[PDB]
Formats: structure tokens, C-alpha cells, sequence
């Protein structure tokens, strides 16, 4: 009775596809013809991936299809016991029927699974730790013994589900016992969109689902989202039209008569998204909201060059296909406001994975800290189709300071290395980083390995201050025209960050008194172009 | 670091196992022996 | 331990019936004997 | 029997509500409807925040307010075992319950709870670390492997408490795991009030409450006093109230409540006020415009500090010859500030430490400045913070880097 | 009764009467009171000084005092083991008899 659609697995047709080719496609072939090429068959699958994408889904689906015994199932380090000898003939105990059934049936014996669950718990890498631990020397051994031996076996099949692949054992890869090996991924709009079908059916089954939502802007809208957290969305968006009917939950529970005509409204899947799931290779608007305070505001011509020149390098990782990296660095005379544009241009991107690095969250590390965590970062971006990291202070992360010099070479070498490192075929990648002393980087050699450069400029004429004040508009119409007569007829050199603050400063003191304290400040503060 | 584990090895066999071992039902017969020999006797 | 303590235990006071009974069994045997000498 | 009032937790409205909506919301509607949506339960919820304001309350009220059976408990790291293979069990053995039982029955199972108590003593993050100690990596893989694995279970609830939400493992808290995440804080003027009320039912019932004592009072004496100083501040005025009648008319009366205040409950993250008296040894004295003139400064930077939204973080250095008195002065004005948290850190309580330690003490201090709606801290005698000495040069570029990241960081919103 | 030069302590005058006032309060006022009150117990205290000036034995005394069973001294130093669960295990070794004989007999 089998039949694919009822599996319930969205967005993974092309790995079950590869894995029916491989491993049942030899015994459903007619026996006569099998038996005139003298092939044998295949025991082992790997699957490995990331947190929360459908493996043992997967691998419970497959121990389902299987007209054959019941599966044998092995929850992680469930084998290991105290005593010296014990921990092996666990091991032995699984493949005892198989090898009875061989012995006697011969060759039409039937199909005995078995899963192995977290498989990288038992079967480390040998020699280790000076002989390992003295237990997971001898399981190993037991292991690759009892798959592939002097005696055959032909009628078993292994399936092992593992988060991290470096460490399992080079000899239990090889092409005779675990052959297949699977790589399961974030999907794209499609698997997306069948995985919400696939989780809807029941519902719209029953017209509990309302006629406003429409899924395809639900598939649209999110991006980078595991298979896991698109059920637990559905989920809470159930549970948030449930609780209407709950009136006097304080007092005592009670349930009203219009249980009946019962739905589920788009509102509640925005508030879901709003409130309940974040995800975790995806984006949230809360760091942009931490970076960018005061949003941006247009005081004259250089903004928009910027901007323009960030939106031409976009458009170039985009579309080119000889450059798969690309990087560019903005460069500026401190409290300019750098950081807050390269956030923008980063923003408008509209990438769907955009993380930033900044020295914000690596308050007392070493140097081999901050080099692993940098490292971290940039190889979970490895794993999209299209990224885009930003780089904070590159004097900050190197501790720099003026006298002898000092700094950390470990972190320099770091960075300029992983400048150069193409990324896996196939995808892009788009770095952009953010400093305040040009001079020092180029001492350093590190004015090769970025691509262009760019420059961010100060308040530098009476015009442009005036419309910056008129667009914060903290002071009117009379102590601006007041302002415009004592500095329309000079020159200035002050930044926004500054402006800012100085405004804020200013307007503590009485209200006749607020001018003539705010031209004292900016005199004060002195040129020096 | 301070963890490490330990593994144990036993010296345990002893007077014969529980009364699964045959005593008991050896015991049986001698009685039902007796009782033969003792209605010979009278 | 208290598991172990009190399966040793039972297991001590196992040891007592094995002695009771190849006691038993001894003594029926030497009665056994007599019996049989008496006939004669 | 259940109802809200007899809970006893108060200033928790949102966060019960919350738990309440996301958790139980599924179990108490009809099943037939229930069925039709083909919807699993939520298995997991996870509580965290700074001492002594409600967790270990709120998972206690909950075991005992659900018809369900007796919950498991399990006290800190009480699973651990020296023989290899013996701590897996122990965690494979609270399971086996609700896996016989759903066997049995199917979908008509009571429910199961299963309590951990400092869950972070155990499931830290599986790391590499050139091979873990057993230790973490085995345990850790086997409670993963159970609360999720390739059979299914659907009447298990596991909740958890930590007072270090960042060491656990990613990969336990993915939704199908601990997904419901709260976050208990220190409360605000009704939460005071409520926990007063709560707290002094009793007494008031059977009339030893004097008419004098006004609660509204005592809810706007205290400042950043967590849950459990409350309590400590009624027992102690209670005790003060019954010594009085050791050489059938007892009755407490504001006069205990106020010498309780005073001498016997020091908050955490309150003000201190030892510290003036220690650092201001000889008062101030007015020799001139000069202190005027800096202490109206002084006010100015309060007040812009204080009443700004485009400006939230501020700063000011105070310097100039030796032996002039600048300490005294930064003390008066953190003391004339009237900020409800306080502090200073001095460097005469380092002695002896090396460069992380310094990092890690001047973490810990704005990490506490960081959890109240205003602060203040100083940081005096910067050049002993940097060891710095002529010869040379030779200082420190560690605290160093960590002062000038700690100078331009924002704390959360609004505060 | 308080009386703290009877008990074999002397030159603590001060530092007795603040204990007995704060902590032992309410475990001589009669039941009755304290069951209508509605307080708890304080659940410990803590002692700093120099060495040799007479702590342990106010802890006896104390102790002696309030008609209590015998107390249980640990000394610091010796609970560690270097085995992984044995310092644990001797820690949570200490609270058994009063575990059980709270929950054989009640309140
Ligand atoms: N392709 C998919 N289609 C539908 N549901 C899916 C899919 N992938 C994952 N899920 C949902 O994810 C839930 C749990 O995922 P699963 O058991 O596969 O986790 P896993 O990532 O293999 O586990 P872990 O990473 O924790 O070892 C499943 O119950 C199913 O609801
Ligand atoms: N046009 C603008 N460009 C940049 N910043 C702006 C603009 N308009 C307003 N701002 C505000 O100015 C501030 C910019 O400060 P920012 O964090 O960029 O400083 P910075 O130049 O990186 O500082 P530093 O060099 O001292 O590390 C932010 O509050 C931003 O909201
Ligand atoms: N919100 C509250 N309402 C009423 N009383 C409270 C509240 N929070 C705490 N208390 C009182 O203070 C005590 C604090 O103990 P509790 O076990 O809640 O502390 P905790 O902060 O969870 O513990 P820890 O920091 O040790 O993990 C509670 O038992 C109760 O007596
Ligand atoms: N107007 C005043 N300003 C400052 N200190 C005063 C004033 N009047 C009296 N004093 C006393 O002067 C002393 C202040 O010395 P303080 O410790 O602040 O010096 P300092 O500048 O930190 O010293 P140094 O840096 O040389 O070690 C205190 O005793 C304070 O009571
Ligand atoms: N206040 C005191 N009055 C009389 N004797 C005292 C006093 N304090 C300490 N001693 C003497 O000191 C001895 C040991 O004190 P000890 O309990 O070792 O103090 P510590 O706790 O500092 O070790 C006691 O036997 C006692 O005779």
C-alpha cells in the first residue's frame, strides 16, 4: 500500500530519489537478471545536516515502507555497561537473527534493519587518546568485525543519523560499509511552500482555516527558516486562536458555544511571527534597530553617492559570475557615522542571510577566542545561497594602540587570510568593513586584499549645518535665522554623532540662554581641517 | 581535569546456584523411598 | 548497596534450607539403614 | 478547586499568561476539535533571571496545580556516577514511565512532569574541546536522544531553571524541545505592592496589624528590592515586633518597620551607604567658587542624563594636579545624584590580581548596572586600572581594550 | 534562658544578643502565636573572625541549647575526592536524617 505522498517529507526529492537508486533499486529488479550480473547489494546510509531539518523523519519514514521485521533501534550510548566484556556482546546481540536467518533460508532470507542514533557518541576516531578511553577501542573494533568480516552476510541494511561528520571513524566510511552518504539542507521557496501544504491539509480539510490567508505570501515572507520552526509557527498560531474562547481563565476555566465556529485569521500568524518564533540562520530586526538609533537623515550630496556606490557592488555580487567575493571598505575621520551606512546598505540588501561581527560581544577573550568566533561566523555563511558579513572597528578587534606599537598578530593573520578563501562552488558572498585609521592598515600590507574603497565625509559648510538642523528641527524660526547670521560667513568641520550631542547639551540650560551656549560649544570645539 | 571513570571486575562464584540447582528435587525421591521400605519392614 | 545487602540476604537464608535439606536427606538415609536391618 | 488568588506569586501577570496561552491552552479544549487540527503539545519550558525573584515559586505552583501524578524531581547534578555507562542510565531510568503508559494506553494517558534544578551543571555546549569529558558529550546525547527521538512520545512536560541562559546547548532548545523561554525580572511599583499584600494577609485577619503602617508607603520606600528581600524585611520586623515582649495585646507598628529597614535588609542591586561614608572622610568645604562651579556642572550632566531620549549613555572626566580632592567630589555628586543603584570600583580591592581577573570584575559590575531603569558608576584612579608606570612604558592592553568597548556600549532598550 | 557568661563564653555581650534577638525569635514565643503569624524559621547564620577566638564552641553551645539532636561537623578541606560524583555524593550525605524523619512524622 505504499505511496509517496502519504510519507508527508516536503522539499527532499531529490536525496530520497538518489537514496531509492542506490539502495532499493537492486532488490525489486526481477531476481533472474540480478542474479546474471553477480552484484551484491548495499548496507549503510549516512545522513548528516544541521539542527531541526528532517533526518529521523526520514529515517522513521523508511523503516515504515519496509514489508520486512520490525526495525531494531539504538538511542544513543544505549550499549555501554560497567563490567570488562560487557559492553561488546551488545554489539553481537543485534546482528544474531540476521546471521541464524542467513545460515538457514540461504539466499531468500528476508530484509532486518537497524538504526543507530547519534552515532557519533560510540565510534570516534580510534587512537585518540592514547588507545582511547579502553571502551571505545574495543566497540570499534567489534563494529567493523561484525559489518564486514571472514563470514558474509547479504539481507542487513544500517542507517546512522549524525550532526558532525568529522569525527566518525575514516575506516567505517569507506565504499563496503556505509556507502551513501547525504547531506541534508535548509530548503528554498519551494520546499517552503510544500512543507506548509503538508502541514495545512488537515486543517483546510475541515474549514477551520480562513479565506484571508493565502500561503504563498507566508512562503514568501519567510526566509532561512528551518523545517522544524514553520511547524512550530502553525502551531502557535493555533494555539493563539484557541485561546479566545478561554474567557475566565483566571477565575475558573469555562467554554463558550461559539467553539463551534471556530478559525484561524492571518492575524494571528503576524503576531506569531512577531512575537513567538525567531530563527536562527535567518534575520531579526533588532540589531538594526540597536545600530541604526536615529535613523538617517539626507543633509547633502555625499549620502546618496554612498549609497549609490553600495548599491553598484550589490548589484555586481549579484549578477557576476567570474567574482564569486567581493569586498569594499569604508573609510572616514571618526564620529562620522560609518557603521550606521554600512548597516543600511546591508539592510537594503535584502540577502537573505546578514550577520554583523563587532567587538561588542568579545569582552575579555584571547586571541584564540576572538580567531575561533570570527571563524564561526564566517563558516556559518557558507551554508546559503547568498550572505553578506559585516566587519566592526578592524582597529578595535586588533587591539591597537599608538605606543610601541602593540597588537595581536594571530587576529591579523586571520583576517587576511579569510579575505582570499572562495567560497564553496556555486554561491557569493559579500564582506564589507568599517575603519578609522587608513594609514595604520596600510602600514600593515592590508590595503591589497580589499577590493575598493570608500570615503565618508564631515559637515564641512554652513549650508549643509543649517539644513541638518532644520531637518532635527530642535530650534525655530528666530534663533536659526540668529545661528544662520553668526556662522553663514565661515567654515566648519564637525560630525553628525557630535551634533547630536551637542544640541542635547545645549538645550539644558534656560530658555533665553540656549544660543549663546551653543555657539560658545561649537567655538569651542576647535577646526583643525 | 579530575574525571575519570573506573571498570570493575568480579570475583563472584560460590555454593551452588539457588534452588533451581537439582538439591531440592534429589531430596524429593528419598522420602517416598522410605515410605516403601518402612511399609516392608512392618 | 541495600539492593545487594538484602538480595545477600535471602541469598544466606537460601544457604540454610540447602543445609536443611541434605541434612534431612542424611538422616532419612541412616534410617533408611536401620529400617532395612531391622527385617532381616 | 483552582483558582488564581490561592497561587500566592504576584507582579507575574504577563509572564503566567504567556506560559498559560502557549503550554496548557491545547489540553483543556474539547478533544474532538483537537483532533480535527491534528496538533502535537509543546514539551518544554525554560525560566531564567538574576537571584531571588520567583522561579523555583512558579515551577512548584505549577506541578502542584495540574491533576497530574507526583513530579520527578531532580536536584542539580544528582545523576552523576564514577562507573562507565551508569550516569545514562540513571537518565534513560525517568522516562520509563510515560513510555510504558503511552504503550498501554494510547492517547488517553494522564500526564507526566519531570523537574530539572540547575540544568546548567550538566547539559553544557558539546564542543569539540579537542574531545570532551564524557561527562558532558554522553549525557548530553542521551537526554537529547530521549526527548526527541525515532519513537514518539506526546505526555511528557519538562521544564528547567538557570541562572546562565548562554552555556546550554543550542541544539536543546529548537522548537519540538524547551521552546517556551521567560525571563524573570525585578519588579516594578505594583509588583512591590502585590508582593506586600500577599505577604501580610495573615496578620491582618486576625487584627496584630497596627492602623498605622500603610502599605503604599512601604511599596515606594523600596527601590530594586527583589522578591526575596521583601519577605526577609517582614520577617525581620516581625522579630522586632515579638522580641519587645520578652523581659496576649502584641501588635507590629511602623516604628519596627522602619528600625527593619534601616539596619537588617541590604538589597543587591540597591543603593549603599557605607561607601560615602568611607570615601567622604572629612565632608566638603566651600573655600571658593571652584566647588560651585563643579558641582553645578555636576547637576547639569544629572539632569541632561536623566530627562533625554536621543542621548542615553554619558560620560565625564574628572582630572587634574595630585593631592586635590577628586574623589571626594565624584562621590558628593554620585551621592546627590538620587539614582536607585549606585556604585564604584575602586582598584584597592583587586590586589594581587592579574589582567583577567580585572576584565572579568569590571564585566561583572556593568552586567549588574545593566538590569535597573537608571545607574551611575565610577571608575576612579584610572592609571592603577592600567598598571602604568614611567619606566619604560608598561601597562596592561587588555583592561585597556575592555574600558574603551565598555565606554560606547548602549544598554538594552530604555534604560 | 540566655545568660552567656553561665555557658562558658565570655566578653560576648553584643554579639549573642543580636543572634538571639533576630534568629531565635520565634522558636520560644508559644506555638500558638507564631501558627496565627504565619512566619518561617531563618534557616542559618554565619560566623567570620580571626582563628582561636571562639567560634565552634558558640556553635556547640547553641546547639545545646535548643535541645537539639547531635551536630553533624564537616570540615571543608575534606568533602573533595577526585573521582567524578563523590564530592556530590558526600555533600547530599549530610541532609538525609532530616529528610526522612520529616517525612515520617510530619510537622
Ligand atoms: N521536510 C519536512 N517536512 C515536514 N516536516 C518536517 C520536515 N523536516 C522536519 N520537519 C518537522 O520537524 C520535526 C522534527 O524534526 P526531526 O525529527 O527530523 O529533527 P532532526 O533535525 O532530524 O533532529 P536533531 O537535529 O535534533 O537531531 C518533525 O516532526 C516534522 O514536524
Ligand atoms: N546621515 C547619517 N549618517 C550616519 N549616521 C547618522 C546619519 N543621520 C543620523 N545618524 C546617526 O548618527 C549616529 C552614527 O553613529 P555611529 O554609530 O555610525 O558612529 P561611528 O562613526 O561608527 O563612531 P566611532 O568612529 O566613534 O566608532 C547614529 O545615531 C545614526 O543614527
Ligand atoms: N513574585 C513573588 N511573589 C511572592 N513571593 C515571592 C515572589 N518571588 C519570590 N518570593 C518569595 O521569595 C522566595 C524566593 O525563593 P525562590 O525559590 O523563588 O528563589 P529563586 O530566585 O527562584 O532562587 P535561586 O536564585 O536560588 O535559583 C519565594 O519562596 C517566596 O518566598
Ligand atoms: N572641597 C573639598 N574637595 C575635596 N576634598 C575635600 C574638600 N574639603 C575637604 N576635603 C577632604 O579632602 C580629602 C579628599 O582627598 P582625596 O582622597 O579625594 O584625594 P585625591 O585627589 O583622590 O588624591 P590622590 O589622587 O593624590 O591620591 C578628603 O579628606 C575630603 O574629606
Ligand atoms: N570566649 C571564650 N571564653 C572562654 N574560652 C574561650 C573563649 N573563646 C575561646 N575559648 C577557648 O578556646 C578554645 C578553642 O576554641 P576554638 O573552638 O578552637 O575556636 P575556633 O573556632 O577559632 O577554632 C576553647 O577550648 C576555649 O577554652
Amino acid at each position: 500500500d505504499w505511496n509517496f505522498e502519504k510519507m508527508g517529507i516536503g522539499g527532499l526529492d531529490k536525496e530520497f530519489s538518489d537514496i531509492f537508486r542506490r539502495a532499493f533499486a537492486s532488490r525489486v529488479f526481477p531476481p533472474e537478471i540480478v542474479e546474471q550480473m553477480g552484484c551484491k547489494h548495499v548496507k549503510g546510509i549516512l545522513l548528516y545536516g544541521p539542527p531541526g531539518c528532517g533526518k529521523t523523519l526520514l529515517a522513521r519514514q523508511i523503516g515504515k515502507m519496509l514489508n520486512a521485521r520490525e526495525p531494531k533501534v539504538v538511542n544513543g550510548p544505549e550499549i555501554l555497561n560497567k563490567y570488562v566484556g560487557e559492553s561488546e556482546a551488545n554489539i553481537r546481540k543485534l546482528f544474531a537473527d540476521a546471521e541464524e536467518e542467513q545460515r538457514r533460508l540461504g539466499a531468500n532470507s528476508g530484509l532486518h534493519i537497524i538504526i543507530f542514533d547519534e552515532i557519533d557518541a560510540i565510534c570516534k576516531q580510534r587512537g585518540s587518546m592514547a588507545g582511547s578511553t579502553g571502551v571505545h577501542d574495543t566497540v570499534v573494533n567489534q563494529l567493523l568485525s561484525k559489518i564486514d568480516g571472514v563470514e558474509q552476510l547479504n539481507n542487513i541494511l544500517v542507517i546512522g543519523m549524525t550532526n558532525r561528520p568529522d569525527l566518525i571513524d575514516e575506516a567505517l566510511l569507506r565504499p563496503g560499509r556505509l556507502e551513501v552518504k547525504m547531506e541534508i539542507g535548509l530548503p528554498d521557496e519551494k520546499g517552503r511552500l510544500q512543507i506548509l501544504h503538508i502541514h495545512t491539509a488537515r486543517m483546510r480539510g475541515h474549514q477551520l482555516l480562513s479565506a484571508d490567508v493565502d500561503i504563498k505570501e507566508l512562503a514568501v515572507e519567510t526566509k532561512n527558516f528551518s523545517g522544524a520552526e514553520l511547524e512550530g509557527l502553525v502551531r502557535a498560531a493555533q494555539s493563539t486562536a484557541m485561546n479566545r474562547h478561554i474567557k475566565a481563565s483566571t477565575k475558573v476555566e469555562v467554554d463558550m458555544e461559539k467553539a463551534e465556529s471556530l478559525q484561524v485569521t492571518r492575524g494571528d500568524f503576524l503576531a506569531s511571527l512577531e512575537n513567538d518564533i525567531k530563527p536562527a540562520f535567518g534575520t531579526n530586526q533588532e540589531d538594526y534597530a540597536s545600530y541604526i538609533m536615529n535613523g538617517i537623515i539626507k543633509w547633502g550630496d555625499p549620502v546618496t553617492r554612498v549609497l549609490d556606490d553600495g548599491e553598484l557592488l550589490v548589484q555586481q555580487t549579484k549578477n557576476s559570475d567570474r567574482t564569486p567575493l567581493v569586498s569594499v571598505l569604508l573609510e572616514g575621520p571618526p564620529h562620522s557615522g560609518k557603521t550606521a551606512l554600512a548597516a543600511k546598505i546591508a539592510e537594503e540588501s535584502n540577502f537573505p542571510f546578514i550577520k554583523i561581527c563587532s567587538p561588542d560581544k568579545m569582552i575579555g577573550f584571547s586571541e584564540t577566542a576572538k580567531c575561533q568566533a570570527m571563524k564561526k561566523i564566517f563558516d556559518d555563511a557558507y551554508k546559503s545561497q547568498l550572505s553578506c558579513v559585516v566587519v566592526d572597528d578592524i582597529e578595535r578587534l586588533l587591539d591597537y594602540v599608538p605606543i610601541g606599537p602593540r597588537f595581536s598578530n594571530l587576529v591579523l593573520q586571520a583576517l587576511l587570510v579569510l579575505l582570499k578563501k572562495a567560497p564553496p562552488q556555486g554561491r557569493k558572498l559579500l564582506i564589507i568593513g568599517t575603519t578609522s585609521r587608513k594609514d595604520v592598515l596600510q602600514e600593515m600590507e592590508m590595503l591589497n586584499a580589499f577590493s575598493t574603497t570608500i570615503h565618508v565625509p564631515n559637515i564641512a559648510t554652513g549650508e549643509q549645518l543649517l539644513e541638518a538642523l532644520e531637518l532635527l528641527g530642535n530650534f525655530k524660526d528666530k534663533e536659526r535665522t540668529t545661528i544662520a547670521q553668526q556662522v553663514k560667513g565661515k567654515k566648519v568641520w564637525i560630525g553628525i554623532k557630535k551634533l547630536l550631542m551637542l544640541i542635547e547639551m545645549s538645550l539644558q540650560m534656560d530658555p533665553e540662554y540656549r544660543v549663546r551656549k551653543f555657539l560658545a560649544l561649537l567655538r569651542e570645539e576647535g577646526a583643525s581641517p | 581535569n579530575p574525571a575519570i571513570f573506573a571498570s570493575g571486575i568480579i570475583m563472584d562464584s560460590s555454593i551452588s546456584k539457588q534452588a533451581l540447582s537439582e538439591i531440592e528435587t534429589r531430596h524429593s525421591e528419598i522420602i517416598k523411598l522410605e515410605n516403601s521400605i518402612r511399609e516392608l519392614h512392618d | 548497596m541495600a539492593e545487594d545487602a538484602d538480595m545477600r540476604n535471602e541469598l544466606e537464608e537460601m544457604q540454610r534450607r540447602a543445609d536443611q535439606l541434605a541434612d534431612e536427606s542424611l538422616e532419612s538415609t541412616r534410617r533408611m539403614l536401620q529400617l532395612v536391618e531391622e527385617s532381616k
